[PDB]
Formats: C-alpha cells, sequence, structure tokens
C-alpha cells in the first residue's frame, strides 16, 4: 500500500506541473491577440452605423 | 423483437486499449449519513483497497481532483439551494426549519457533518474527468464517488444532494454535439432525465424497475417534450431479471441507439442496487452480468466517463467495481481476493464473486418483445439530416 | 469648489491624451514583454 | 439589387484603404495629395458610378471631382455616407 | 449544574453554533500583511523591486523536521543557494515597512484610480508603473 | 399614448438579418479549407507516427516541411473569424436593445410573462409554511 | 421643426449611440 501511494504522489505532481505550463502559455498568447485587436480598433476613423 | 439467449463468459477484445484515468480522494470514505442509513461512502474506499492489492494500479493513473466551487454548482442548481447546502449543519438545523421543509430535507436525505465537502468531492471528480476527456488526454475516466443521479435542480431527492452527472455532461457538451447517458441503476435516473428532457443533445437511456417502486416515473410512453421528443428512452422491467435476460434486452437497445443517435461521448452510471443480494433493489444480476454492460459499452470505442451510483451491500459494490475497473484495463482478474485491510466483509469463502439467488423472473418474452418494439419505433426519429458532414463521431 | 472637478477631469483627460499620443511606442513594450514571456516559458 | 449592394461594398473597401493612408500623415503632405483616376481599381468606373447613384447624376460629378483634387478633406465624408447607403439598401432588399 | 459551568457551556455553544452567514466570516485587519494570499506579497515585492527572498508557503514550513530534512525541498532551500526562501513573516514585515515608509500624496493617486476602474475590461491601456 | 410596437418590429428585422450575415463567412471558411485537405491528413498521420515510433530525422524534416507549408492558411481562418465575430456582436447589441425595449414597453404584457397571482396550486405551500410559523408562535 | 415625411420603405438610420461629477462627489463624501 505504501509503494502504491508513493507512485500516486509522483503521478499527481507530474499532472499538476504540465497543466501549469500549458495554461501559462495559453494565457500569454490570449493576451497577445487581445492587444492586437484593441490596437487596430483605435485606427478606425469612421465607424459603422446600424 | 427479442429472442432470449444464454449468457456468454465476459471477454476483453485486444484490438483497442484505453488510457484509464482513475479519480480518488482519500477523504471521501470519511463521511457518514447517520446511524442506520443505507448510504455508506466507505464502500468507495473499500474498492480502492482491492485496486491497490490486486496490482491494478500499475496500468492507470490515479488523481485527486480539486473540489468543485459554489459557482460551478450553480450551473445547474439554484442559489438558494446551494447556499442552504453550504450553511446547514447537524447543529443549527433548528434555524432552517423552513428551508429543510422546502428543499426536501430530513428523513430520506438528512444533513450530516461534511455534506458540502462530500458534494464538492463528487462534483469535482466528475467535472475534472469531463475536462480531461475534452483535452484528449484519457479515453476512460472513472469516478466512483459520483453518480448521485436523483438530485433535483432545487431539491434533495433519494440519498442524493448534488447532481454531478449534470455538471459533467455540461462540461462534455462544450466540445461535443451529442452526448449519450446510460443508467443501469435499479431506480429510474430521473434527475438527469428531468434536466435534459427538452433537448436533443443529451440522450438519456434508463433500464429500471417500474412498479410500486421509487421514484415513480419513467414509463414506456415518457419520451421527451418539445424538441426533445424521442430523446428519452425508458426500459421498465419486472423483478427477478437475470444475466441472460438482461443481456439480451440491454445489447440491442444500446446498439440501435449507437447506430441511430451516433453519440460521441458516453456517460455510464454503474449503480449497484441492481445486484442479487442488495438491500433495496430487486434484480437478480450476477457480477459477470452486471459487468458485461460495461464491457459492451466499451467495445464501441468512444470517450467513456464511468461513474458510481447505488449499491447498498458494500461487499458487492466493492467487488463489482474492482472487477469492472480491471475489465476497463483489458484484464480479467482472479477470483481469490488478496489479503487487504478489509479481509472481512467477504464471508464466507473470500472470493471475487457475486452470487445470484433462485427467486423467480417475472419478465417473459411477450412483455419484453412489446417494450422493445415500442422503443425501436420511438427510436427512428432521432437521426442526423443527410447534409451534415461529421467528424466520424 | 468646481475647480477640483476641473482638475480631476483635466488629469484623467491628460492620461487618455498621453496614452493616445505615445500609443505606438506603448505597444512595442507590450509585445516585447509578451515575446520574452513566451520564449522564457518555453 | 444585388449588383448595387455588392458594388457599394467593394467601393467602401477601396475608399477605406485610401482614408487609412490619409489619416496618419503630416498636415502638409495632406494638402498636396492627389490620386490619379482609377485609384487602383482595374475596372475603376464602378466607384464613380456608385458615388453618382449615392448623390445624384447632377450633383455627383461635382463631388467625384472634388475628391479628385482634395482627397484629404473630402473623402472622410464620401465614405461616411456610403456606410449609410449600404445599411439602408440592404434593409430595403429585405423589406422587398 | 453549578451556576458557573452552565453559562460556560452556554457561551461555548452560543459562540460556536450559528447560521453560517457570509456576513460574519472573520475578516483580518488591512495592516496585517501576513493575511494576504502570499501572491499579493510576491507581487508587491516584485513591483516595488524590494530586496527579499520568496516565502515558504505552509507545506514547506511544516516540511522542516528531522524526518522532513531529507526531502528535496529542504535540501534545495537550506543549503548554500541564493533562492533560499524564508518564512512568510519576514517577507511580510519587509513589505509592511516599505508600505508604511514610502508615501503618497493624492492629486495623482485618485485620477489613476479612476482611469484604472473605467478601463478594467481593456487589455491595451496605461500601465501605471509597468 | 398609443403603442406602435417598435421592439417587436426591430426584433423581426434583426432575426431576419442574422442568418444572411453568417453564411458569407461560412462559405469563406469552406473556401479556406479546400487548400488544407491534402496537407492536414498526412500531417496528422506523420505526427502520430513520430509520436508512436536514422529515418526519424527524415520524418521530422518532412513534418517541418508540411508545417511551414500549411502555416499561411491558419491566419486566414482567424482573420475571418475575427471579422465574423465583430459583425455578430453588432447584431447582438441591436437585438438586445430591441428585446429590452419590448419588455420595458408592454409589447408583451407583464401578466402574460411573469404569470398569475395565487395560481390554484400553491395552497400546499401556504398550509406548510403556515403550520411552521404557527407552531413557531406556539 | 423640420420633420420631413416623404416616401420611405425604411426608417432613417438613427443617430449613433468627461462627466466625472458623481465620482469625485463620492470622494467628497468619503
Ligand atoms: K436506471
Ligand atoms: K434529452
Ligand atoms: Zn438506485
Amino acid at each position: 500500500e505504501t509503494i502504491a501511494t508513493r507512485t500516486f504522489i509522483h503521478q499527481d505532481f507530474h499532472k499538476k506541473v504540465t497543466d501549469l505550463r500549458a495554461r501559462l502559455l495559453n494565457r500569454t498568447t490570449q493576451t497577445w491577440y487581445d492587444i492586437n485587436k484593441e490596437r487596430r480598433d483605435m485606427d478606425i476613423v469612421i465607424p459603422d452605423v446600424n | 423483437v427479442y429472442e432470449a439467449t444464454p449468457f456468454d463468459p465476459i471477454t476483453v477484445k485486444p484490438s483497442d486499449k484505453r488510457r484509464v484515468a482513475y479519480f480518488y480522494d482519500a477523504d471521501v470514505g470519511n463521511y457518514a449519513y447517520g446511524a442506520g442509513h443505507p448510504m455508506k461512502p466507505h464502500r468507495i474506499r473499500m474498492a480502492h483497497s482491492l485496486i491497490m492489492n490486486y496490482g491494478l494500479y500499475k496500468k492507470m493513473e490515479i488523481y485527486r481532483a480539486k473540489p468543485a466551487t459554489k459557482q460551478e454548482m450553480c450551473q445547474f442548481h439554484t442559489d438558494e439551494y446551494i447556499d442552504f447546502l453550504s450553511r446547514v449543519t447537524p447543529d443549527n438545523l433548528e434555524m432552517f426549519k423552513r428551508e429543510s421543509v422546502k428543499f426536501n430535507v430530513g428523513d430520506d436525505c438528512p444533513v450530516f457533518d461534511g455534506l458540502y465537502e462530500y458534494c464538492s468531492i463528487s462534483g469535482g471528480g466528475s467535472m475534472e474527468g469531463a475536462a480531461r476527456l475534452n483535452r484528449g488526454k484519457c479515453d476512460v475516466a472513472v469516478n466512483y464517488a459520483g453518480g448521485l443521479h436523483h438530485a433535483k435542480k432545487s431539491e434533495a431527492s433519494g440519498f442524493c444532494y448534488l447532481n454531478d452527472i449534470v455538471l459533467g455532461i455540461i462540461e462534455l457538451l462544450r466540445y461535443h454535439p451529442r452526448v449519450l447517458y446510460i443508467d443501469i441503476d435499479v431506480h429510474h435516473g430521473d434527475g438527469v432525465e428531468e434536466a435534459f428532457y427538452t433537448t436533443d443533445r443529451v440522450m438519456t437511456c434508463s433500464f429500471h424497475k417500474y412498479g410500486e417502486f421509487f421514484p415513480g416515473t419513467g414509463e414506456l410512453r415518457d419520451i421527451g417534450v418539445g424538441a426533445g421528443k424521442n430523446y428519452a428512452v425508458n426500459v421498465p422491467l419486472r423483478d427477478g431479471i437475470d444475466d441472460a435476460t438482461y443481456r439480451s434486452v440491454f445489447e440491442p437497445v444500446i446498439k440501435k441507439i449507437m447506430e441511430w443517435y451516433q453519440p460521441s461521448a458516453v456517460v455510464l452510471q454503474c449503480g449497484g442496487d441492481s445486484l442479487s443480494g442488495d438491500r433495496l433493489g430487486c434484480f437478480n444480476l450476477s457480477m459477470e452480468g452486471h459487468a458485461n454492460c460495461v464491457n459492451y459499452v466499451k467495445s464501441f470505442g468512444i470517450p467513456m466517463m464511468v461513474v458510481g451510483g447505488g449499491g447498498y451491500t458494500m461487499r458487492n459494490v466493492a467487488r463489482t467495481w474492482c472487477f469492472e475497473t480491471g475489465l476497463l484495463n483489458n484484464v480479467v482478474l482472479d477470483k481469490d481476493l488478496p489479503y487487504n485491510e478489509y479481509y472481512e466483509y467477504y464471508g464466507p469463502d473470500y472470493k471475487l464473486s457475486v452470487r445470484p439467488s433462485n427467486m423467480f423472473n417475472v419478465n417473459t418474452p411477450e412483455y419484453l418483445d412489446k417494450v422493445m418494439t415500442n422503443i425501436f419505433a420511438n427510436l427512428e426519429n432521432t437521426k442526423y439530416a443527410p447534409s451534415v458532414q461529421l467528424n466520424h463521431t | 469648489k468646481d475647480k477640483r472637478r476641473f482638475n480631476i477631469e483635466s488629469k484623467v483627460n491628460k492620461i487618455y491624451q498621453n496614452f493616445y499620443s505615445e500609443r505606438d511606442n506603448q505597444y512595442k513594450d507590450r509585445l516585447t514583454a509578451l515575446q520574452t514571456d513566451l520564449t522564457s516559458l518555453h | 439589387y444585388d449588383f448595387y449592394i455588392e458594388s457599394n461594398l467593394r467601393t467602401i473597401q477601396c475608399l477605406e484603404t485610401i482614408v487609412n493612408k490619409i489619416e496618419n500623415m503630416t498636415e502638409n503632405e495632406k494638402a498636396n495629395f492627389k490620386l490619379p483616376p482609377g485609384l487602383g481599381h482595374t475596372s475603376m468606373t464602378i466607384y464613380k458610378k456608385v458615388i453618382r447613384k449615392v448623390y445624384d447624376k447632377e450633383r455627383g460629378f461635382e463631388i467625384i471631382d472634388a475628391l479628385h483634387e482634395h482627397p484629404a478633406v473630402t473623402a472622410p465624408v464620401v465614405l461616411k455616407r456610403l456606410k449609410q447607403k449600404d445599411e439602408e439598401w440592404r434593409r430595403a432588399q429585405r423589406e422587398w | 449544574l453549578t451556576a458557573a459551568q452552565q453559562q460556560y457551556i452556554k457561551n461555548l455553544i452560543e459562540t460556536h453554533i450559528t447560521d453560517n452567514h457570509p456576513d460574519l466570516r472573520p475578516k483580518s485587519h488591512p495592516m496585517d500583511f501576513e493575511e494576504y494570499t502570499d501572491a499579493f506579497l510576491r507581487r508587491y515585492k516584485d513591483h516595488f523591486q524590494l530586496d527579499v527572498p520568496d516565502n515558504l508557503t505552509l507545506q514547506g514550513y511544516l516540511l522542516g523536521s528531522k524526518l522532513g530534512a531529507k526531502t528535496y525541498s529542504y535540501k534545495r532551500n537550506t543549503q548554500g543557494q541564493h533562492d533560499k526562501r524564508i518564512h512568510k513573516r519576514d517577507l511580510a514585515n519587509v513589505v509592511r515597512r516599505h508600505f508604511d515608509e514610502h508615501s503618497i500624496k493624492e492629486t495623482d493617486c485618485i485620477p489613476q484610480f479612476i482611469y484604472k476602474v473605467k478601463n478594467q475590461k481593456k487589455k491595451f491601456k496605461m500601465e501605471f508603473r509597468g | 399614448p398609443a403603442n406602435l410596437f417598435p421592439g417587436l418590429n426591430d426584433i423581426t428585422d434583426v432575426l431576419e438579418e442574422f442568418p444572411l450575415a453568417t453564411s458569407r463567412y461560412l462559405t469563406l471558411l469552406h473556401e479556406i479549407d479546400a487548400k488544407c485537405v491534402h496537407s492536414m491528413p498526412n500531417l496528422n498521420e506523420r505526427i502520430d507516427k513520430f509520436l508512436k515510433k536514422q529515418t526519424q530525422v527524415r520524418l521530422l524534416n518532412n513534418i517541418n516541411k508540411i508545417y511551414e507549408e500549411l502555416m499561411p492558411s491558419l491566419e486566414e481562418k482567424m482573420h475571418v473569424s475575427s471579422i465574423m465575430l465583430d459583425n455578430l456582436d453588432r447584431l447582438t447589441s441591436r437585438l438586445e436593445l430591441a428585446y429590452e425595449v419590448a419588455i420595458k414597453n408592454t409589447e408583451i404584457p407583464r401578466g402574460l410573462r411573469l404569470g398569475v397571482d395565487n395560481h390554484p396550486a400553491m395552497h400546499l405551500h401556504h398550509e406548510l409554511m403556515e403550520k411552521i410559523e404557527s407552531k413557531s408562535n406556539s | 421643426i423640420p420633420v420631413r415625411p416623404e416616401i420611405d420603405l425604411d426608417p432613417s438610420i438613427v443617430p449613433v449611440v468627461i462627466s466625472l461629477n458623481e465620482e469625485v462627489t463620492f470622494f467628497e463624501k468619503a
């Protein structure tokens, strides 16, 4: 039982670390495209009417 | 449209292998409804023991999932209900006498210490299983602390306080068009069916016992309202049904659903009050008969999310859950239990077996023929229009 | 005491104005921060 | 109906490119900016046609020439109005 | 049943058995910086470019014992290195001191607050020190 | 004053315009796809092969070749998606204002929307809570 | 006021749809 839960502890650590890194990558590349769009939206001189 | 056959040896097919993610949290067994209540979370813990001592942990990955948050609970439940769950304790119940009356609390669903934490564990495990299934990591995702399928969007019903399967399917639906739900408890899966009744994206399919029973719903003519008409399948059955009967009813229904509805994410409730010897159910199923369902739902090859449910004789749920989990890993176990910290509870011969009785089967070839013909008829209005390119589900 | 209201509106408008004027060199800073975060996460 | 609305859209695109070139400049390279007939449309006449139909065929040559010699002040006005006529002409297509 | 233990038990139950209103959850003082999520502390120390190490969370602080002294965390946080983290109280005291000494006068504290609140949803805006 | 029902009229116009906008962009996406149908299949194949394997060098070379062959068409998709998103957000703001002004006016009566008072049911509730409060007074 | 009712299938495109008083007023109160 102690051998098995040793394995469980290390597997759970590996899971949480790889999630950390993928999530930080996704967050930075999200912020980049939002910066791009909010930059180009300041370039409009005549908006649309509806 | 039903011919009875013998029950064939359950056997794992080698052309497909899975990546099982098993979810467990060493806290869950530590909660207790009360003195004489038939609901005992301790049995989940017991199953864990066998998984450890059979050497079965060595082909899957065992995770604790973070508990679910209040605002993840309110995706399906109301704010008043969840706030009640969070604030009520066995000590201050006298100051909630209205809400307890109003949310169906007090005899069949009491309040114990750790109610909110137990619910958090169930919901968290279900939602994390669903999310990990969406990210393309695992194929099967097992969570035996979840499957409390009787809970209402605003009410506690039938030993259940939070519907974690609804949250799981809501998370599965973010990336999938069509989700199938199979419910092989002995009671009707009424919370999930009431929740997804007027939609066509969740197809619920229950195999239950209809009679002077609980909850009281789920007839052969209850098939969905609105745009959800024909997207709710009920199979009512009578006492005594055994492995051969059950297998011959269960396989063609599921196979026709798979051919027509073409779903491409299955949730499977594996309740255990449908075993011989249970203290509330009334079927006469073996362990091989109860596990052949799992084996068949797995032989198709689409993302499965297996959850718990009922089972009120702890020994039998523990053994059948451990056997099913061994089957998901393409492993037929051995019958002699290994020594573990619960080497009681398994009298009188200490084996991996669930034994049926000789009680009588009240289901005969004409009732079943009629039921299955009505179902096969109801179940042809649920296809996809001819111009709709799919992703080979 | 409307002078206080005039001061505060002038200052906030000043912040908007400064940002819009420098809006082109206050946008390569963002993108270098982001590119270095990316290459350092990698 | 479809021809007129599609042509109005394409001319909106060309005029938008020009207006964007014109916005970011210095206040003296504006005053001397001139665009030759055609503007980059290989089949140019369309835009003139469009502008005619938007203003009229009496008071439309005046404007078609007023932005041939002052593209800096008289084509953020010819564009703000094409962007009204697109919206209105599509709603008219729906109503009929 | 002696006219003292009675009200003793009475006070005990009257203080520990309530309806768990969110309006009674004990809230910490604003000047005690140890009750600040330890990510506020790191962001403060990283923004004002203070000179401290990071803190030991709570798992790394109970990890210190004769048995715990053989884990990778102890032997990476207690040998001779520069990343040697510390106890949250030390970093919190440094932060508190740099808070009570560095000072501000309005006329620029308020307009910045207003520009911040009115642009919360914006990704591209004035970073008031970065 | 009278009620010219402006909410429902603008709602009708909106709901008629919604499906025309979308289909142009959907056809644009379908057009972009038609280049990536002899690149994505073999790319997925080679990626899963390299993932589940002297020749692997040539395999990785082929994978980078196909990657930067297929890179240009992946910016088209998100450009089109961004303009589609802006169009549909304009339409959604239109819709929501029309809806809220319909409800704020009485183009939908407020007895037909939020139901009736005392609703022949709900005597069970009054009995139950009345007993609770009564023996609370007792 | 020059209201101009002439033949129209459509309506006229509506007119498209600073002021820090109550904010600094809250700060006064605070
Ligand atoms: K069932
Ligand atoms: K349904
Ligand atoms: Zn049950």
